[PDB]
């Protein structure tokens, strides 16, 4: 049997992933894929660094969230240290905590529909993603990988603006989400590109430890965001898509659906921001604030301490996880007790979702497996964990 | 020993496994030395194979030795197939190192005693 | 109804018998076990707990109430598997005594 | 089919090697006892049957012959 | 004075001055000396482009890179102002449409036994060849022993290396041969009378230079390469088409880079086993190379399986 | 001569007008590139087309961070591109490989394996810098051809 | 006590500090200590002898689904005589809770791997044996995952320094891109953090 190695290839898509493939002719029954071409050293480089040190390293981790990565190490962290968080400060994270996912997916559609072959809707999108990159640089420091969530809440305030900017902004968004429905949804070849493909529906469609869509759209209705709560997230009106047999098309049409509820939710944050603070007030977390640590004696020793060493983060395991907009995501934080963490373990979506191509691919062409791929929405530097 | 093993029982079990594969790596080391498209001489292979072998000999413990079994074996996975990009076996040899001295006298005009 | 929600299932076929053959195929086999362990005092309870609720009314619907599982076809899977649980609850031994106690501080955290 | 056969085929294995034995191809050479080699280099001795005349080694026979009448024999049975 | 390892990023002491350096020999020369790690200081003549493939050996400023034509003084001079050591190795083969040729053997080795050699410098070291007598052949053979005398003048202990002939990857005599698909292979010249000189490996002539780089005592006392075993046979162009089985030129082409039919075709068929009073390659050890190991790197035709 | 040093305004100029190059999408430099695709700062029909075939390069980018198991791999890649080449590195980790640096696992440089001309630095250079340093490399052919062969 | 503290609950309190409690009842073969975390979390530490059969347990009943194996890691602890801390985490689909299986282990004592416990434990179970050398039990393929080819390290243990031995360099002495030993430019300056006087109280050691 011919033992291809088709994926080093820069053919598009991403070029890495390099596997094999034991193909019986033309059917595939075989498939064992190769990973580590980023191992990059990731969970032993913590254990030197400090809490506020190693905070854009969770940052990097995607490619695409920049306010949904360091929402799973806050909240991985306040719960450590005994803090809620003020209230003007949670109305920012589900802010930007909704406005990542319509990043993911975009762009979970569009190089999807690349490695498949269509240029338009690549081009099509990316120029109205360019209206969303000045949120960004306007409030934290960069173009993406900004070091804005502290474990003290959000680092500083939005400026003035960015009310009628995002109003501005989600009042004509679902225009262009109503291209993509023509586009693709009532063609047939896209249709007839992807029906009954990646068939997994059974107990081992769980037992493989999936996380969402590559779930309830096939099934069984579970999820993190109405179940367990983050912040006030419970306090605004949605609901969450099912699809209806166990294929890609029907994990495809969630993220229709998943767009157009993410922009109800943040026309439903807006009406419902109070004024007030940004940081957690005690101080022995948050730094104070610039015209303070100029002024007083307090004030400069702690801050002048605050940045030697950090905190002082109490003994005892903890482990949460949040909604990623690709799945779920674990960590298991070992505290020791000093300025410098312990172990710091993650769990990234990609390890159950990749892991189950075997089960998802055999009995089909060779042609199908690129296709298959682009539906879970596999990163890689993310499959480091 | 409070603790159960992996394959062998008590070094009978052992030695003859350590035997086994090495007629593995025997008729390996022809068959890869034309397919690797490198060139050397395929004797030097067949010295570095027992080389490998006779340098842990000092072990008189079992467990310790099937665990270099799994090591052993593990190392024929990527050696007969296409695994190791004619980068990997070529780094069994320090070929361009440059020599340690391994000499008194000749270390002595070199160095803080490294 | 032709779908049964969790994909990946059938409706297949008859409630009300189904699961009341399957109840009492555990309770036969139930009786096998020796009496120390509590585990016959738990399961034993909860089944006859549901059974008593199982046997026999109407509708499927209201069966669903007041038996917390998914769809009535999966109830039968909540069971199902419990049935292959009991079975091998002969064959390894959790009702002797501990085993292998740690050597006297093992589970102290701060180093 | 002949059981002389099988005495020349033995009797330049063993030579045919470069290594430690000084032209004593003896039938008693009895192979760290009398002859004197390594431990892994007696592994060796058994591997050209597989090329010259054709042999299989099964089993653990290899760790048994210990001398080259024995490895006839071992051929003896599995010829005639 | 040295520190540490000198696997890497080391100081070793030595500077050193290569110029050439961008043909097959003074290339793989300095691919050593960045390893040990020193300031290597390597003009080149109007390259910018040709000495790219050179910089991942040094690691990181090691080398420097500086621009001399050579009959100019001055660029001769203001590199090597700052050194210890310096070697040369600069030279070709066949007349330029624009230059001299003779006096680059003559002149050119004579304007680094300038002030360069004034200005402090010891360990000054030039290569010769085995076969550069003062007889009547060749053209370029010849003219090349004017150079060993008339330039030994200056720098009076020196240790001026004489090479035979090489054997590498990318060299001209070994790959004259194996370039002449041809409607005849005719060798030279369908005789088996010379054949062959003594090639020596390129393992050992870059070895050669680092133990005399600091050896010490070795001024003066010039030295000799030894090749392989032995002489050489007539074998050796019927060993090519059997297991062969049978840089800033121009934008399309060089109009004349060719196979010169003229005084190139006798200046490899003129051995001169020369005089084994020289010491020069076993004392400056140790190099010890065969031939029937190294030549399966350096042909490649169309066969590259069996 | 006027005459023949007039020919590389147009050949040296041909070069710097057409080049195809290769991308390595390793890590998050590879997003911020997408977007230099995206018609904002549209990287097409400045002298410069999209993606192309391994075999018809002339500007390879390396972006991201490199690994000991992909070493092999460009090199290789490196050495199938025709002779009159470049390299190009964007990212903050393809310069001596940002942080990561005392990783046990990652390349030291991308400059120890191949040799690089330009370096743009920056966790992720922001697609407006990065015209910058193309159009800094199209400044760096001022080479010649003629005047090389004609001195020597 | 005030705003900026965060509330706790009791009743999540309760049931866990209720429901983990006869699992020790019913099973007391494996179990040798239980632990409710002082925010809704629970640790079952369990002998490595039951290490199928307790998670094959809480693979099904009527009143724990636990089908959902999100997390395997690994732990290393030194200074402890038994090193390692292999730690599962497993999750009830159809009650939302949160529990942990706690089972040490040592490096050449092998441990029954759960491959027909789970299908989720196939890429995870491998990278321990990357990472440590704990070598399961059992397993149908076991390889190298996420490593180099050619390492003899174990890395995620503690005695592998932050840098290896194996800094890469290429040469064009002939084709090859060779390993050598490892150089540094700069140290990798390592601090001293630990500010004294014993901010906490509440964890105060048995002062011996
Ligand atoms: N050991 C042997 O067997 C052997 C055989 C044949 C020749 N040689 C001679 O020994 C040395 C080996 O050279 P090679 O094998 O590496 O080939 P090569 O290409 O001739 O390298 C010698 C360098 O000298 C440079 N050069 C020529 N003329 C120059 C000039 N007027 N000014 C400045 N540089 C000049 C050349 O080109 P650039 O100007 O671009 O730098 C070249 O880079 C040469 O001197 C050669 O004549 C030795
Ligand atoms: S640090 Fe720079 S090169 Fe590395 S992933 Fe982030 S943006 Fe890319």
């Amino acid at each position: 049997n011919l033992t291809l190695n088709f994926g080093p290839q820069h053919p598009a898509a991403h070029g890495v992933l390099r596997l094999v493939m034991e193909l019986s002719g033309e059917m595939v029954r075989k498939c064992d894929p190769h990973i580590g071409l980023l191992h990059r050293g990731t969970e032993k480089l913590i254990e030197y660094k400090t809490y506020l040190q190693a905070l854009p390293y969770f940052d990097r981790l995607d490619y695409v969230s920049m306010m949904c990565n360091e929402q799973a190490y806050s909240l991985a962290v306040e719960k450590l240290l005994n803090i809620q968080p003020p209230p003007r400060a949670q109305w920012i994270r589900v802010l930007f905590g909704e406005i990542t996912r319509l990043l993911n997916h975009i762009m979970a559609v569009t190089t999807h529909a690349l490695d498949i072959g269509a240029m338009t809707p690549f081009f099509w999108m990316f120029e109205e993603r360019e209206k969303m990159f000045e949120f960004y640089e306007r409030v934290s420091g960069a173009r993406m990988h900004a070091a804005y969530v502290r474990p003290g809440g959000v680092h500083q305030d939005l400026p003035l603006g960015l009310m009628d900017d995002i109003y501005e902004f989600s009042k004509n968004f679902s225009l262009r989400i109503d291209e993509l429905e023509e586009m693709l949804t009532n063609n047939r070849i896209w249709r007839n590109r992807t029906v009954d493909i990646g068939i997994v529906t059974a107990e081992d469609a769980l037992n493989y430890g999936f996380s969402g869509v590559m779930l309830r759209g096939s099934g069984i209705q579970w999820d993190l965001r109405k179940t367990q709560p983050y912040d006030v997230y419970d306090q605004v009106e949605f609901d969450v898509p099912i699809g209806s047999r166990g294929d890609c098309y029907d994990r495809y049409l969630c993220r229709v659906e998943e767009m157009r509820q993410s922009i109800r939710i943040i026309s439903q944050c807006l009406n419902k921001m109070p004024p007030g603070e940004i940081k957690v007030d005690d101080a022995k977390v948050s730094p104070p604030k610039r015209a303070e640590m100029k002024t007083s004696m307090e004030s400069l020793i702690h801050h002048f301490k605050l940045y030697t060493e950090g905190y002082q983060v109490p003994p005892g395991a903890t482990y949460t996880a949040i909604e990623a907009p690709k799945g779920e995501f674990g960590v298991y934080l070992v505290s020791d007790g000093s300025s410098r963490p312990y172990r710091c373990k993650i769990k990234a979506p990609g390890f159950a979702h990749l892991a189950g191509l075997d089960k998802m691919s055999k009995g089909h062409m060779l042609a199908d497996v690129v296709a298959i791929i682009g539906t879970q929405d596999i990163v890689f530097g993310e499959v480091d964990r | 020993t409070s603790v159960k093993p992996i394959f062998s029982r008590d070094m009978n079990e052992a030695k003859r496994r350590v035997r086994e594969l090495y007629r593995a790596w025997y008729r390996e080391v022809p068959n890869t030395v034309h397919l690797f498209q490198l060139d050397i001489s395929v004797k030097q292979g067949r010295d570095k194979v027992r080389e490998m072998f006779k340098k842990n000999a000092h072990i008189t413990d079992p467990r310790v030795v099937d665990l270099l079994v799994i090591k052993g074996k593990m190392e024929l996975e990527e050696t007969i197939k296409v695994w190791k990009q004619r980068t990997h076996v070529m780094r069994f040899f320090h070929e361009t190192e440059a020599p340690r001295p391994k000499d008194f006298l000749s270390k002595f005009y070199v160095g803080h005693d490294p | 109804k032709k779908t049964t929600g969790l994909v990946g299932l059938a409706v297949c076929e008859t409630p009300h018998e189904r699961l009341k053959i399957l109840y009492t195929k555990i309770l036969d086999v139930l009786g096998h076990i020796p009496k120390n362990a509590a585990y016959r005092k738990y399961t034993e309870q909860i089944t006859n707990e549901k059974l008593s609720m199982v046997k026999a009314e109407p509708d499927v619907k209201k069966l669903e109430e007041r038996l917390q599982g998914g769809q009535i076809e999966e109830v039968i899977l909540q069971a199902e598997n419990e049935l292959s649980l009991a079975r091998k609850m002969i064959q390894w031994k959790p009702w002797e005594p501990l085993v292998e106690e740690p050597p006297a501080s093992q589970w102290k955290w701060p180093i | 089919l002949t059981l002389e056969g099988i005495k020349d085929r033995v009797l330049y294995v063993l030579k045919l090697y470069d290594k430690i034995d000084p032209e004593k191809l003896s039938v008693n050479s009895h192979f760290m006892k009398d002859l004197g080699l390594d431990s892994l280099d007696q592994v060796e001795i058994i591997m050209a049957m597989e090329d010259e005349f054709g042999f299989e080694i099964p089993d653990i026979d290899a760790e048994k012959l210990m001398c080259p009448q024995e490895i006839v024999d071992y051929i003896a049975d599995k010829k005639d | 004075i040295p520190h540490g390892k000198g696997g890497r990023s080391s100081v070793s002491g030595i500077v050193a001055t290569v110029f050439g350096a961008t043909g097959f020999l003074g290339r793989y020369v300095v691919n050593h000396l960045g390893r040990m790690g020193s300031q290597v200081i390597v003009p080149h003549r109007c390259e910018p482009y040709d000495t790219m493939h050179l910089r991942p050996m040094g690691d990181l400023g090691q080398i420097i890179f500086m621009d001399w034509n050579g009959r100019d003084k001055d660029s001769i001079r203001r590199a090597v102002e700052h050194s210890s050591v310096v070697i040369n190795l600069v030279g070709r083969e066949w007349e330029t449409q624009n230059f001299d040729f003779e006096d680059v053997f003559v002149k050119i080795p004579q304007a680094i036994a300038q002030v360069s050699k004034e200005a402090g410098v010891e360990k000054f070291i030039h290569i010769s060849h085995l076969n550069a007598d003062i007889k009547s052949s060749s053209k370029y053979l010849r003219s090349k022993a004017v150079g060993e005398k008339e330039v030994r003048e200056t720098f009076p202990e020196a240790t001026i290396i004489k090479p035979a002939e090489i054997f590498g990857r990318e060299d001209r005599f070994l790959n004259y041969f194996a370039n002449i698909r041809w409607f005849g292979g005719v060798p030279l010249i369908s005789l088996g009378k010379k054949t062959v000189k003594q090639p020596v490996y390129i393992v050992d002539v870059t070895k050669g230079i680092i133990n005399a780089i600091k050896d010490p005592d070795a001024r003066g006392k010039t030295f000799a390469f030894v090749g392989p075993s032995r002489y050489l046979l007539f074998d050796l162009v019927q060993y090519v088409f059997a297991v062969a089985h049978r840089i800033g030129r121009l934008f399309e082409i060089s109009p004349f880079e060719p196979w010169t039919t003229r005084d190139k075709v006798e200046r490899i068929h003129t051995t001169d086993k020369i005089l084994p009073h020289l010491p020069g390659l076993e004392d400056l050890g140790v190099e010890a190379t065969p031939l029937e190991l190294k030549a399966i790197e350096v042909l490649r035709r169309h066969r590259t399986y069996r | 001569e006027y005459v023949v040093a007039k020919l590389d305004d147009l050949i040296n100029w041909a070069r710097r007008s057409s080049l195809w190059p290769m991308t390595f999408g390793l890590a998050c430099c590879a997003v911020e590139m997408m977007h230099m695709a995206a018609p904002r700062y549209d990287m097409d029909r400045f002298g410069v087309v999209f993606r192309a075939s391994p075999r018809q390069s002339d500007v390879m980018i390396v972006a991201g961070t490199l690994t000991n198991k992909m070493a092999p791999a460009l090199r290789k890649v490196y050495d199938q591109m025709p002779e009159p080449r470049y390299v190009v590195s964007m990212g903050s980790c393809a310069n001596g490989g940002g942080y990561y640096h005392y990783s046990y696992s990652v390349v030291r440089g991308c400059d120890r394996i191949v040799p690089v001309d330009i370096y743009v630095p920056g966790c992720p250079p922001t697609a407006e810098a990065l015209l910058y340093g193309i159009l800094q490399l199209q400044k760096k052919i001022k080479r010649e051809k003629r005047l090389r062969i004609w001195y020597r | 006590t005030r705003p900026t503290v965060r509330p706790r609950n009791d009743v999540a309190h309760k049931q866990l500090s209720a429901f983990g409690e006869y699992v020790a009842e019913i099973l007391p073969k494996y179990v040798q200590q239980v632990q409710v975390s002082c925010f809704n979390e629970l640790e079952i530490c369990i002998h490595p002898d039951g290490v199928i059969p307790v998670l094959t347990f809480l693979r099904d009943h009527s009143n724990a689904q636990f089908k959902s194996l999100a997390d395997l890691t690994a732990v290393d602890i030194p200074t402890r005589q038994n090193r390692f801390e292999i730690v599962y985490n497993l999750l009830s689909l159809r009650f939302n809770s949160r529990i942990r299986v706690k089972t040490y282990t040592d490096e050449l004592t092998p441990i029954e791997s759960s491959v027909p416990v789970y299908k989720a434990a196939n890429w995870y179970e491998r990278e321990i044996w990357d990472m440590f050398g704990v070598f399961f039990a059992n397993h149908p393929d076991l390889r190298r995952i996420l490593t180099d080819y050619g390492f003899e390290g174990h890395p995620f243990r503690k005695d592998f320094p932050l840098s290896g031995y194996v800094e890469l360099r290429y040469d064009d002495e002939v084709k090859r891109v060779v390993a050598e030993p490892v150089e540094l430019a700069q140290e990798f300056r390592k601090f001293d953090l630990n500010s004294p006087w014993e901010a906490f109280p509440a964890y105060r050691q048995p002062p011996e």
